[PDB]
C-alpha cells in the first residue's frame, strides 16, 4: 500500500497506520520488489533518483568497512532484483540505476546467502500426478486462453477443458488445490519422415503433428490415447502448447511404441541431430533433449523401481543407444548448448573409454566454447600429443597470455594467410598495448586488402581515436561510421556521439548500448554465481553508467573514479579496461585544467600493471601519458620496474628521483611518496650489504620524522625495526625490551592511524606485546640481571597499554581480544593482570563476544584463571551496573548449556531435561542473541576512511540472531559417543541445531577456523581468487565446555566415507567385512606386496561410481557443470592450504559433501604438524586421492586444470608470509591448544612445535627440506605434491585410514 | 622434424626462461617428441640429442627437489651406455659424479675412494674423448 | 651543456657503452628523439616499440621516426607483421612511398617469395640498399 506521495501529508497519513537513509533505502528494497511492472520502473525511476540524492553520501554509505557495506548489500540485493526486466525499457532503468551504484568487486560482494540458483526440483514423472494435470490446465492457461479468444482454438480449448473435466470433476479437492481465479472463469465454460523440420514440419510444430499421429498407435496406455485424441487439436491451437504436451506425450512414447516405430522415431530422433524455422529446428533439438530429460524423469520413476517396469527401463536404455552422445555433442556445437553441451560429452567419455587425442580434437573445440579459465592450456597440458601449430596459436590465444607469442599468432599469419578471422586476431594483436602508431599502419594494411573485417579493425581504429581523443581522427572514424558494432565498436559509436554532441539523440543510442548490455542481462540470468561470472559483462555497463554520468556535463553525487574504483573490483582481464574506460572519459574532457589531470590515472593503471605485471605494457602505459611530471610518479615506475628486477639500478634511479623532488616538507602526497621510495629503500637496504642497516635506521627515523601523520611509514618502519630487532640481540636476548618498547610504541600510534597491513600488523604487535609479557617473567624467575631493569620494561609496557587506551578501540583489540585467553594463562600476574583489564574493557565494548570466550574459560578448571576471568567480570560488574546484571545472566545460560551439553533416533529436551527445557522457554533469564560463527568473526575497517572507521564500525557488524531456545521434543543424533546437535528457533525463525562431544579440543580448533576464513576474505580480497570464486566454507564451533563444543551441522552434509557408502550402495557391490578381514597385513608388510594386493582388491571394489555421482548432484546439465565447478573449489586450494599448515591427517570419514552445493568437508582435524600422522600409519600424500574422488576430478581430464589452479591459489595464498606466522604463533600460543598434549594450571609449546613452525616457513619457502643435498619453485611445489597425490605407494604405506578401493 | 630436435632446445629456451618445472613439462615433453617413450636414439645424431636431452634432464632432476639420487645415477649410467664414445656424455656425467660425490662422502675422506675411482675412471675416459670439458675436468 | 655535445659524440663513437655512460651521466632523463637515442643503445626492442609509438603519439613528421618503427618490426622478424608494417608506411609516406620499401625487401628476402620479390623488384629506389639491393640481385 505505501508508495511515494506528491503531496507529504497523504503519506504520512499512510506512514501512521502503517507505523534514516538507510532506512528509506530499506523501505527503497521493498520498493524495488513490484507487484506491478507498471508500479516498478516507477520505483525504478525513483530508485535512480535516490542514488543521485545519495550523491557523495550514496558512495560513504557504499564505503566505510574493507567488508562490504550491508546496507550495500541491501543494495546488492537490489543489484540481483535491478536490471532484469521482460521489458526492455524496464531492465534499461533498473541497469541505468546499477551504473548509478557503480561495480561492487564480485569478491567484495558477500551476498552468497541467498538461495539463488538451488531450489526443490521441476521435474515430477507428470501425467499420472494431479499438479502434471495442472501443468496442462496451466497449457490451457495463458497461450492456450489466447487461443481461446479466438473462436476456432476455444472450441478446441473448451473441448480439451472438458477432457480436463473427463480426468477430473471440475468442482473437489483437485479445485480446492486448483488456483481457478481467471483459470476458475475459464473453468465454468469447461463445466516416410524426411517431414520433421523440412517440408510439412515446418516451424517444428508441423512436424510434431505428423510425430503424434504416430505416437497414439505407438502408444497403447488407455489413459494415454485418451489424452492424446484431446492433444493433437490443443497442438493445432498452439505450436508452444503442443511442445510443452510433446515431452509428456513423448514419455507416453517412450513407454508404448511399436519396436519398428520406436527405431524409425530414434531414427528420426538422430536425423535431427544429424541435421524462425532454422531456430524452430534448433528449438526442436532442445525438445529431444528435453525428450532426454522426460526420459531422465523416466530413469527417476525406474530409480524409483528397485517385468514391464524393467523392460521400460530396456527400452529407455535401447532410446539412449539410438541415441550418440557424440552426436549430441556434434549438435552441442549448433547448440551452443556449451556447458549443457559439456555435460553430454563429459556422459560420451565416460560411456566408451578414448584416445585422448580422438578425446582431444572434440575437447579443444569445447575449450573454446567453454571459454574456461584454465580453457584450452588445461587440455594442452593434458594431451599426451603434441598439438597442431594453428592449434597451439589458438592455445595462446585462449591462453590471452598477449606480449610474448602475439607475434606468434601473426607468425602462422606469415607463414599462409587461410583466415580473414584469423588475420582480425592478429589485428587484435595488431592494437598490441593500445599502440596507436601501430593501429594507423593497421588501417592502411586493412585498406589495401578489401574484406569486412578490415571495417571492424576501423571500429578498433576508432577505439585507438579515442586514445587518441583527436577531433580529426574521430573525422576519420565517420567515414567508418556505419557498420554492424561489436560492443567495443558501440562504444566507438558512443565517442562518436561525444564529438556528435548529439545529447538526447546520443541518449537513445546509449539506450541501444543499454540494449546490448541488456542482451548482457539476458545472459545474466542463470544459476548462482552468474553475477561474478556476468560481472566483467557487467562491468563494461558499468563503465557505460560512467559515461552517462560523463555525458550529462558536456549536454550543459560526487562520483569521484577513484572513489568508484576502490569499491570497484580489479581484475588482471577486466580492471585494465575499467582503468581504460576511465582514461577514455579523461580524454573526452575539454576542460583546461585537465592538461595535467589525465595521467595520475594512467599511473593508477601502472600501479594495476605493476599488479598485473605485463611490465612492458606497464613502461609502454608512462610512455601512453608522460609529462606533468612528479618525481614520485618515476619513483613509482621505478618500484614496478624494481618488483620486476634491477632493484639496485632502481634505487639508484630513485635516488636520483628523490634529489629531482627536493632540494623534507610534507607537499601532500609527495613527502609521503617519498618516505614511501624512503621505504622502498629500506627494502633495498635489506637486499644490499652497501646499504647499511643503522643508516637505514636512521633514514628509517627520518621517514618517521618526515609526516608524523602516515601509520603507513610507521608500520614500515616498525617492520623495519623489527627486522632490526629480530637479529638486534643476535641470539645475545638479555635486554631487548626497551627498543622493543619503542617499537611496539611505534606500532601502536601507526595503528592509531591504522593501515591496510596494520590488522595482521597488530596482531604480530599484539603477539609480541604477550612473547614480551612471558619473557619479563622467565626473567623474573631466574633473578637474572636487574628486577628494575624488567620493572622498567615492565612500566614501559604498562606505558604501551595507556597508550593504547588513549588509543585503544574495541575494533583496535580485535583479535587481541580473542587472543586474550592465552593471555589469560600467565604467571607473571601484575601489570600482565591489568592488561587483561584492558581486555575486560574489550569485553565491555561487546558482550556477546566476551560471552563466547568467558563460556570457554570456564569449562577449563582455571581455578587460578577462573578466579582471574571472575575478577574481570568483577570489573566489568563494577564498569556498568547493567553489564554486571547481564553478565549473571549469561554465566547461569551458559552453565544451563553445559549441564545439556553433558547430557548426562529423537532425544527431546523437554523430555529428559525438563527444566532445561522449561528455561529456555522462560524469558527470566536474560534474553541472549544466538551465537553465530560469522558473529564471531571481527568485521574489517575500510581502507578508505583514515580515521575513526574503526569505531564507526561493529567491532563484528552484523543483523544479529537472538536464539529462540529448542523444540521440545527434537531428533537426537545416534553416534558411539555421539555429539546431540539441537538447533535453536530463529527470531526471524531460522534454527540451527548444535552438537557437543566431550573430551574434544575444539578450542584449538576454533583458532584452527579462525585461521581461515581470513585467509578467506584474503581470496575474497584476491582478484585471482575471487576469478576463482573458490570460497572456503567456515565451521562454526561454539565448545563452551572444556570437553564439549556444540557446532551447527550443514543440511546435506554427507561424510565422504557415508558418500562412498551410498555409491556402493548404488552399484549394490558389496565387500565382505570378513573378507576384508581374510586379507591380512603384516605391519612391516613388504610394500611391493602389499600394493599388489590392494590394486587387484580395490578395482573389484571401487570401479569408479564418480560419473555416477555428478549425474545424481545435480538433475540439471547446467547444475551438474555448476556443480563441477564445486567440485573443482572442493578440496583443490582449501585442501593445500590445510597441507601448506602440515596439521590435519584428516580421515575420509572426517572429510565430507555436501549435496546443495557440494562442499568438500574439514572437520575435526586434532592433528597439527601431522603429529596423528606420525603416529602408527604416516601419509605423505597432500589431500586424500580416492581415484573415484580423482576421477570426478579427472573429468574430461584426469588431470585437474582446477586442481592447478588451486596450486596457482596456494601461491597466491603464501603471499602474506609474515600474516600466516603471527597466525602460526597464535596456535603455538594458547594454553588450551597443547604442543605436547585446567585449575590445576589454570595461567602446551613444542621446541619440535617451534621446528614445526620454521617448517610451515619452510613451506612458505617451498624448500623439500626432506630432499637431500638441493632452490624452490612454487610452482614446482605444487607439482610435486600433485606428483604425491598421483603416487599410489603413499596409499599402499597407509594401513586403514583412507583405505578406499577408489 | 619428427623428433623435439629444435624443440627439445625450446626447452632449453625455456631454461633461459629459467622455469624448471615448465622445464620438467619440456622433459616430458621431449621423451615423447623422439617416442612416446623414446630410448637414446639409434641415429647418431638422434642419440647424440637423445642423451642430452637426459643429460639436460638430469641438470633439471638435480635442480628438482622430487629427484632421487639413485635415479639420476641411473640417468647418468645411462648416459654413459648410449655412447661410450662420446666426451659430453661422459663429462655431464663426471659432473654429476662429483655433486654426488661430495654428498656420498657424507663428512668421512675414508669411506670415499671406489666412488671417486669410477668418477676419475669417467674422467679420463671422457678427457680421451674430449677437451672441452677436458680444462674444467683437468683441475 | 656537455651533454648536447655528448649525445652528438655518442652517435660519432657508435658505441653503447659510450651512450650508456651519458645517459647515467644526464641531470635530466632524455625524452622523445633524446629518449629514443638512449632506446638504440639500450638494445631492447620492445622498449623501441614504444618510444616510435611516443615519439609518434608526439608528432608523426619523420618517415626515419616511422622507419625506426620498422626496425622494431625487423626485431620482430614476422612476415605478416612486417608486410603490415610496409602497408601502413606506404600510405603513410606520401612524400616518400618505399623509403623503407627496401627495409621491405630484406623482408621479402626473409619472405623468400618470388611474387614478394616481384613487388620490391617493382619498386625503384636511388638507394645502395645495403643487403637488399645484393637480394634485387638474388631475385632473379
Ligand atoms: N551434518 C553432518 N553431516 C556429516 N557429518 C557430520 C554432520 N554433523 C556432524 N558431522 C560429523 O560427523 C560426526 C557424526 O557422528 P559419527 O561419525 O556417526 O560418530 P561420532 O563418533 O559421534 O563422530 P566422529 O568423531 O565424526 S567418528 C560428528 O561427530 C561430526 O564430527
Amino acid at each position: 500500500f505505501l508508495p511515494d506521495h506528491p503531496e507529504l501529508k497523504k503519506i504520512k497519513a499512510v506512514l501512521q497506520e502503517y507505523r534514516d537513509l538507510q532506512t528509506t533505502l530499506q523501505l527503497s528494497m521493498k520498493a524495488i520488489q513490484h507487484e506491478n511492472v507498471d508500479v516498478r520502473i516507477h520505483a525504478l525511476t525513483s530508485l535512480k533518483e535516490t542514488l543521485y540524492k545519495n550523491q557523495e553520501k550514496l558512495i560513504k554509505y557504499a564505503t566505510d568497512s574493507e567488508t562490504v557495506e550491508p546496507i550495500i548489500s541491501q543494495l546488492v540485493t537490489v543489484l540481483l532484483k535491478g536490471c532484469q526486466d521482460a521489458n526492455s525499457q524496464a531492465r534499461l532503468l533498473c541497469g541505468e540505476c546499477l551504473g548509478e551504484l557503480g561495480a561492487i568487486d564480485p569478491g567484495r560482494l558477500d551476498f552468497s546467502t541467498t538461495e539463488t540458483q538451488g531450489k526443490d526440483f521441476t521435474f515430477v514423472t507428470g501425467v499420472e500426478d494431479s499438479s502434471f494435470a495442472y501443468g496442462l490446465l496451466m497449457e490451457l492457461t495463458r497461450a492456450y486462453l489466447a487461443y481461446a479468444d479466438n473462436s476456432r482454438a476455444q472450441d478446441s480449448a473448451a473441448y480439451a477443458i472438458q477432457e480436463l473435466l473427463s480426468i477430473y470433476d471440475c468442482r473437489h479437492q483437485l479445485w480446492r488445490r486448483f488456483p481457478e481465479h481467471v483459470r476458475e472463469i475459464l473453468e465454468p465454460h469447461l463445466n516416410k519422415k524426411p517431414i520433421y523440420l523440412s517440408k510439412l514440419g515446418s516451424n517444428f510444430a508441423e512436424w510434431s503433428a505428423s510425430w503424434a499421429g504416430y505416437l497414439i498407435t505407438k502408444v497403447r496406455h488407455d489413459l494415454a490415447s485418451k489424452i492424446f485424441t484431446c492433444c493433437s487439436i490443443m497442438m493445432k491451437h498452439d505450436f508452444k502448447v503442443t511442445i510443452y504436451l510433446l515431452p509428456h506425450i513423448l514419455v507416453y512414447v517412450l513407454l508404448g511404441c511399436n519396436q519398428e516405430d520406436q527405431q524409425e522415431v530414434y531414427a528420426e530422433i538422430m536425423a535431427v541431430l544429424k541435421h524462425i524455422a532454422s531456430d524452430l529446428c534448433q528449438l526442436s533439438t532442445q525438445t529431444v533433449f528435453s525428450m532426454l530429460d522426460h526420459l531422465t524423469q523416466w530413469a527417476r520413476h525406474k530409480f524409483q523401481a528397485l517385468t514391464v517396469d524393467y523392460e521400460d527401463y530396456q527400452s529407455v536404455t535401447r532410446f539412449l543407444d539410438l541415441i550418440p552422445q557424440d552426436t549430441l555433442a556434434v549438435a552441442s556445437f549448433r547448440s551452443k548448448a556449451y556447458t549443457r553441451a559439456v555435460m553430454h560429452f563429459e556422459s560420451f567419455i565416460t560411456e566408451k573409454k578414448q584416445n585422448i587425442q580422438e578425446h582431444l580434437g572434440f575437447l579443444q573445440k569445447l575449450y573454446a566454447a567453454m571459454h574456461e579459465p584454465d580453457g584450452v592450456a588445461g587440455v594442452s597440458a593434458i594431451r599426451k600429443a603434441e598439438p597442431s601449430l594453428k592449434e597451439q596459436i589458438l592455445e595462446h590465444e585462449s591462453l590471452g597470455l598477449l606480449r610474448d607469442a602475439t607475434a606468434c599468432y601473426d607468425r602462422a599469419i606469415q607463414l599462409e594467410p587461410d583466415q580473414i578471422i584469423h588475420y582480425h586476431g592478429v589485428v587484435k594483436s595488431m592494437l598490441g598495448l593500445g599502440q596507436l602508431s601501430t593501429v594507423i599502419t593497421q588501417v592502411n594494411g586493412v585498406h589495401a586488402n578489401r574484406s569486412e573485417w578490415t571495417d571492424e579493425l576501423n571500429t578498433y581504429r576508432v577505439e585507438a581515436a579515442w586514445k587518441l581523443s583527436q577531433w580529426d581522427l574521430v573525422e576519420n572514424y565517420l567515414a567508418a561510421d556505419g557498420k554492424s558494432t561489436t560492443w567495443s565498436v558501440r562504444l566507438g559509436q558512443l565517442l562518436l556521439s561525444a564529438k556528435k554532441r548529439d545529447i538526447t539523440a546520443f541518449y537513445d543510442s546509449l539506450k541501444l548500448v543499454r540494449a546490448e548490455q541488456i542482451v548482457p542481462l539476458s545472459a545474466a540470468s542463470f544459476e548462482r554465481g552468474s553475477y561474478q561470472r556476468g560481472y566483467e559483462y557487467i562491468v563494461r555497463l558499468h563503465m557505460l553508467c560512467e559515461l552517462e554520468h560523463s555525458i550529462k556535463p558536456l549536454f550543459q553525487d560526487s562520483l569521484n573514479w577513484v572513489a568508484r574504483l576502490e569499491m570497484t573490483q580489479n581484475s588482471y582481464r577486466a580492471k585494465e579496461p575499467i582503468l581504460a574506460l576511465r582514461r577514455a572519459l579523461l580524454s573526452l574532457n575539454k576542460r583546461p585544467d585537465y592538461n595535467e589531470m589525465v595521467g595520475e590515472c594512467w599511473l593508477q593503471s601502472a600501479r594495476v600493471a605493476r599488479k598485473a605485471g605485463h611490465h612492458q605494457t606497464a613502461y609502454n602505459a608512462l610512455l601512453n601519458a608522460g609529462e606533468s611530471r612528479l618525481a614520485e610518479l618515476y619513483v613509482e615506475r621505478a618500484k614496478w620496474l624494481w618488483s620486476k628486477g634491477d632493484v639496485h639500478q632502481a634505487l639508484i634511479v630513485l635516488q636520483k628521483g628523490v634529489e629531482l623532488c627536493f632540494p623534507t616538507p610534507p607537499e601532500g602526497k609527495n613527502m609521503l611518496i617519498h618516505g614511501r621510495a624512503m621505504l622502498l629503500v629500506g627494502r633495498f637496504m635489506e637486499e644490499t650489504a652497501n646499504f647499511e642497516s643503522n643508516a637505514i635506521m636512521k633514514k628509517y627515523k627520518d621517514v618517521t620524522a618526515c609526516l608524523p601523520e602516515w601509520e603507513d611509514g610507521h608500520f614500515y618502519l616498525a617492520k623495519y625495526y623489527d627486522k632490526l630487532m629480530p637479529m638486534v640481540t643476535d641470539n645475545k636476548m638479555e635486554k631487548q625490551g626497551d627498543l622493543i618498547r619503542y617499537i611496539v610504541l611505534h606500532f601502536g600510534r601507526s595503528l592509531q592511524y591504522g593501515n591496510q597491513f596494520i590488522y595482521q600488523s597488530m596482531p604480530r604487535m599484539l603477539t609480541l606485546w604477550l612473547d614480551y609479557g612471558t619473557k619479563a617473567y622467565e626473567w623474573e624467575k631466574a633473578g637474572r640481571s636487574d628486577r628494575v631493569q624488567m620493572r622498567n620494561d615492565l612500566g614501559k609496557i604498562n606505558k604501551v597499554i595507556t597508550e593504547h587506551t588513549n588509543y585503544l578501540a574495541p575494533y583496535q583489540f580485535l583479535t587481541a581480544f580473542s587472543q586474550l585467553i592465552s593471555r589469560i594463562c600467565h604467571s607473571h600476574d601484575e601489570v600482565f593482570v591489568v592488561l587483561m583489564e584492558i581486555i575486560a574493557k574489550v569485553f565491555l565494548a561487546y558482550p556477546q563476544q566476551a560471552m563466547w570466550m568467558m563460556t570457554a574459560v570456564s569449562k577449563s578448571s582455571y581455578p587460578m584463571r577462573v578466579n582471574r576471568c571472575k575478577e574481570i567480570l568483577n570489573k566489568a560488574i563494577h564498569m556498568k551496573k547493567s553489564l554486571e546484571k547481564f553478565v549473571g545472566d549469561a554465566t547461569r545460560l551458559t552453565d544451563k548449556l553445559l549441564e545439556l551439553c553433558n547430557k548426562p533416533s529423537t532425544l527431546s529436551m523437554s523430555t529428559h531435561f525438563k527444566m532445561l527445557k522449561k528455561l529456555v522457554e522462560e524469558a527470566t533469564f536474560s534474553e541472549i542473541l544466538i551465537p553465530l560463527q560469522s558473529v564471531m568473526i571481527p568485521t574489517l575497517p575500510s581502507i578508505l576512511g583514515t580515521h575513526a572507521n574503526h569505531a564507526s564500525h561493529e567491532p563484528f557488524p552484523g543483523h544479529w540472531a537472538y536464539i529462540a531456545g529448542f523444540d521440545d521434543m527434537v531428533e537426537i543424533l545416534a553416534s558411539l559417543q555421539k555429539p546431540k546437535k539441537i538447533s535453536l528457533k530463529g527470531s526471524d525463525g531460522k534454527f540451527y541445531i548444535m552438537m557437543c562431544k566431550p573430551k574434544d579440543d575444539l578450542r584449538k580448533d576454533c583458532r584452527l577456523m579462525e585461521f581461515n576464513s581470513l585467509i578467506n576474505k584474503c581470496l575474497r580480497k584476491d582478484a585471482e581468487s575471487r576469478r576463482r570464486e573458490l570460497h572456503i566454507r567456515t565451521y562454526a564451533v561454539i565448545p563452551l565446555n572444556d570437553e564439549c563444543g556444540i557446532i551447527e551441522w550443514v543440511n546435506n552434509t554427507a561424510g565422504l566415507r557415508p558418500i562412498l557408502t551410498k555409491l556402493y550402495k548404488e552399484k549394490g557391490v558389496y565387500m565382505t567385512g570378513k573378507e576384508l578381514r581374510q586379507c591380512m597385513l603384516p605391519k612391516s608388510a613388504a610394500l611391493s606386496e602389499k600394493l599388489k594386493v590392494f590394486r587387484e582388491f580395490l578395482l573389484p571394489r571401487h570401479p569408479p561410481i564418480f560419473h555416477e555421482w555428478f549425474l545424481r548432484t545435480f538433475p540439471d546439465p547446467t547444475s551438474w557443470y555448476s556443480s563441477r565447478s564445486a567440485y573443482c573449489r572442493s578440496t583443490a586450494v582449501m585442501s593445500m592450504v590445510g597441507y601448506i599448515l602440515g596439521l590435519g591427517d584428516r580421515h575420509g570419514e572426517n572429510i565430507l559433501f555436501d549435496s546443495l552445493t557440494g562442499e568438500c568437508v574439514h572437520v575435526d582435524f586434532n592433528c597439527l604438524f601431522n603429529k596423528g600422522e606420525t603416529f602408527e600409519v604416516p601419509e605423505i600424500v597432500p589431500f586424500r586421492l580416492t581415484h573415484n574422488m580423482v576421477n570426478g576430478m579427472g573429468p574430461m581430464g584426469t588431470e585437474g586444470l582446477f586442481r592447478r589452479a588451486c596450486e596457482v591459489t596456494m601461491r597466491l595464498m603464501r603471499d602474506q608470509r609474515e600474516p600466516l606466522m603471527s597466525v602460526l604463533k597464535t596456535f603455538l600460543h594458547d594454553p588450551l591448544v597443547e604442543w605436547s598434549k585446567h585449575s590445576k594450571a589454570p595461567l602446551v609449546v613444542n621446541e619440535k612445535a617451534k621446528t614445526h613452525v620454521l617448517d610451515i616457513e619452510q613451506r612458505l619457502q617451498g624448500v623439500i627440506k626432506t630432499r637431500n643435498r638441493v632452490p624452490l619453485s612454487i610452482e614446482g611445489h605444487v607439482h610435486y605434491l600433485i606428483q604425491e597425490a598421483t603416487d599410489e605407494n603413499l596409499l599402499c604405506q597407509m594401513y586403514l585410514g583412507w583405505t578406499p578401493y577408489m | 622434424s619428427r623428433l623435439a630436435e629444435l624443440y627439445v632446445e625450446r626447452a632449453k629456451w625455456l631454461w633461459s626462461k629459467g622455469d624448471v618445472h615448465q622445464a620438467l613439462i619440456v622433459l616430458q615433453k621431449g621423451v615423447e617428441l623422439c617416442f612416446p617413450e623414446n630410448e637414446t636414439p639409434p641415429e647418431g645424431k638422434n642419440m647424440l640429442i637423445h642423451g642430452r636431452a637426459m643429460l639436460l634432464v638430469g641438470r633439471f632432476m638435480e635442480e628438482t627437489a622430487n629427484f632421487e639420487s639413485n635415479a639420476i645415477m641411473k640417468k647418468y649410467k645411462d648416459v654413459t651406455a648410449c655412447l661410450p664414445e662420446w666426451e659430453d656424455g661422459h663429462f655431464y656425467l663426471a659432473k654429476y659424479y662429483d655433486k654426488l660425490m661430495p654428498m656420498v662422502t657424507d663428512n668421512k675422506m675414508e669411506k670415499q675412494g671406489d666412488l671417486i675411482r669410477y668418477i676419475v675412471l669417467h674422467f679420463g675416459r671422457s678427457l680421451q674423448y674430449g677437451n672441452q670439458f677436458i680444462y674444467q675436468s683437468m683441475p
